[PDB]
Formats: structure tokens, C-alpha cells, sequence
């Protein structure tokens, strides 16, 4: 996988169109907690598919994956929501506008997602900017608990260079990455009412997702 | 550790 | 001041350089309190003399800055730690390593941010860099009661060319911008630390630091 | 309101 660093960007970016997870059905706090923990276990094996990822140290795959997953997620839930109105599709079958998502018991939540939603469509991101993008969002992560430092930002490098060299084919990159720290806001708002959703004890969650939370 | 699980299939 | 983004970036940054604020003194959660309050002040003038901030309505002038403003005082934080290692210079007479800042009541924040002081060394920051990029940041707001997000959209791409324009006297402005995330993550740890405080009612706070909390 | 009086001073 490492030589699609090396070769043009069109092979890298191919890549990562083919290996985007499929479309996710849900099957309603409960829904969330249900489709939530399946799309970490399509993150976990997408991430492997970056190239450069299974390089890192096994520790360090774990410290990035923990600190970055709600993050793939979110993003995730804005691509398929950027052809819509005031609505966020979180699966195929489940699409929510705000009120939709009062109900779900969300509180906030639907609001904080369209700004984020709303700041990506004013960009009119393509297919192949978002791949790389959150290629480059699992790269850029900033755990505490990251050993080699230099071997993540090694990795964070490529793939900027890689959306580089595919924007060459230019500001462009750079209003791609001022996104980030809104996508990084957002997600940790997830993370915080998901938290507080575990303290109270009445919805389930499976094994991986506490584990996520937790972590 | 489900986690590590996940990565090391 | 508009005619700065028209002209050479030599001019823009030499600009930048000469209204950044000068050396805060101190004179222990009290004491960052009132630090914060007079930084503030310092911050609001700083905002007006960044050509094109002052062209934007008065009430989006107030939205950016009651969002982005612990945005500022952190990177400024962190500017001045550059240099140091474990330590955070909050002040010219107010350095902390760790330690002591869990005794001047901050809990887990020096760690949170000498996170973000490592990740800026780990770039080498020159001087020119941050004022452009503070600057920068103030224009990446993502306020929710922004009205006119053309004209903030406007501004914030002026400060990008005027970053890009000054690297290119080639990679180096992205790796710049991907520490927008980590800085916006961490001002809202701070924020949420001094919200708390405010609640326990125990420690005084003047007015603007009360109102840009409650913002 | 006092950001509103720092502004416009």
C-alpha cells in the first residue's frame, strides 16, 4: 500500500474511493448507539486501508483510532448530507432534519452537525477532496498518547502532499483544512452527549463503543 | 482491546 | 487598512508585527482571572487593527470575537512557551510548569496545553508565521450567529493569501493550518475550566470576563 | 454590551 505515496495522486485517490465503507441501514437514542458502534468497526478496518497506517505501531494505531473515530464519523455524516436542506443523513434510512433529531434525543446536536454541513457545502467539496481530507483528519490527530511522534507526522505529510499534488491537477488545499477545526468541535460534541448518555444507564451500548467512549 | 482486537485481524 | 491585503505581504506582516500587544504583567486562579480580563481588553483593539475586520458589521464583530477570543489568548500562551520546555508562560512574571498549575487551580489544562506548545515547536514558528496566523484564526470563527458569512468568508481568504504569499518568499502554510484544530480543541478546554469556576461563585470575575463566558 | 462599548470606542 505504501507505493501509492510514491506513484502519481490519481492512484492514491482511486484507492481511496474504493475502499470508502458502503452504505450503512440503521434499522431511537438506541438506533444512534446501534449504527454508531458498526461504522467503528468499518472505520477500524478503513483506516488499515490508508496507506502508511498499519506502518505505525500497533499502540499507536490504537491512540490515533480513539482519538479520531468520532471525528471519520462525523465527516462521514456530512458528505452524505451536503446535497440535502437543513437535514442530516445519518444512514440510508435514517435522514433527520433538527426537530427529528430533538426527538431522537440529541438535544443540540442536529444544530452544531448542519454548521459544519453548511461550512463544507459552502466549498462545494468533491468526492476525491473528502477522501483525502479524511485520510488527512485520521493523520492529524494529537493524542496524548502517541510514541512516535515522528512517525505519525511522517505519515500526516504524505497525505497532505498527496491533496496537494491533487489540487495541482490553488488556495484550494487550505480552505479544504481550515474545515477541520470545526470538524474536530463537532465531533467532540458528539463525544460529550454520547458520554452522558452512558452515565445514565438506561440505553445498552455494545462492547466497542463504551471502550471508544471511554477512551 | 476490542479494539486491538479489530486492528490485528 | 484595507489596502494591505492590495500591496506587497511585507507590508501586511510588518503591520501585524507592530500592533501585536506588548508583555502582559500578572501581579492564583484570581490572578488568571484578571489576566484574562485585561487580555481581553488588549484583544478587542488587536481585533480592530486586522485590515478588513472593522469593514464587518458591528454584531459580527462582537460574534467572532466572543468566539474565537480564548482562541487568541491561548495561541498567545503558546507563542510565548515556544521557547521553554514543561513550562507555559501565562505572563512575563507568571510562568507555570505543570505543577504549578495544578496549584493556581487549573486542573488538567497545562498538560492540554503544552500539548499544543509541542506541536508548535515541532514546527520551528517563526515570528512572522504566527501573527499571520493568529490573525487567521480570528477570521475561522464558525459562529452561529454570524450574518453576513460572505464578508467573514471574504476576510478569512484575504489572511490565507497573505499567509500563502508570504511562504511562498511550499507545504509550509497547511502544516501551519493543521494546528488550527488542536488550538480550537484547547481554548475550549480552558473555557469550560473557567466556566466552572464561574459557577462555584467563590472567585471574582469582572463584567467582560463574565459576558465573553456566557457567549 | 461591554464588548459592544470596547468596539465602538
Amino acid at each position: 500500500l505504501e507505493v501509492l505515496f510514491q506513484g502519481p495522486v490519481n492512484a492514491l485517490v482511486s484507492h481511496l474511493l474504493v475502499v470508502e465503507p458502503e452504505k450503512l441501514y440503521a434499522m431511537a437514542v438506541a438506533t444512534l448507539c446501534d449504527l454508531f458502534d458498526r461504522e467503528i468497526v468499518v472505520t477500524i478496518s478503513w483506516a488499515k486501508s490508508i496507506p502508511g497506517f498499519s506502518s505505525l505501531s500497533l499502540s499507536d494505531q490504537m491512540s490515533v483510532l480513539q482519538s479520531v473515530w468520532m471525528e471519520v464519523l462525523v465527516l462521514g455524516v456530512a458528505q452524505r448530507s451536503l446535497p440535502l436542506q437543513d437535514e442530516l443523513a445519518f444512514a440510508e434510512d435514517l435522514v433527520l432534519d433538527e426537530e427529528g433529531a430533538r426527538a431522537a434525543g440529541l438535544g443540540e446536536l442536529g444544530a452544531a452537525l448542519l454548521q459544519l454541513v453548511r461550512r463544507l457545502q459552502a466549498l462545494r467539496l468533491e468526492r476525491e477532496e473528502y477522501v483525502l481530507l479524511k485520510a488527512l483528519a485520521l493523520a492529524n490527530s494529537d493524542s496524548v498518547h502517541i510514541e512516535d511522534a515522528e512517525a505519525v507526522e511522517q505519515l500526516r505529510e504524505a497525505l497532505h502532499e498527496a491533496l496537494l499534488e491533487y489540487e495541482a491537477g490553488r488556495r484550494r488545499a487550505g480552505r479544504l483544512l481550515l474545515t477541520l477545526p470545526l470538524l474536530r468541535q463537532t465531533a467532540g460534541k458528539v463525544l460529550a452527549h454520547f458520554y452522558g448518555v452512558k452515565l445514565e444507564g438506561k440505553v445498552p451500548m455494545h462492547k466497542l463503543f463504551l471502550e471508544m467512549l471511554e477512551a | 482491546s476490542e479494539l486491538l482486537k479489530y486492528l490485528t485481524t
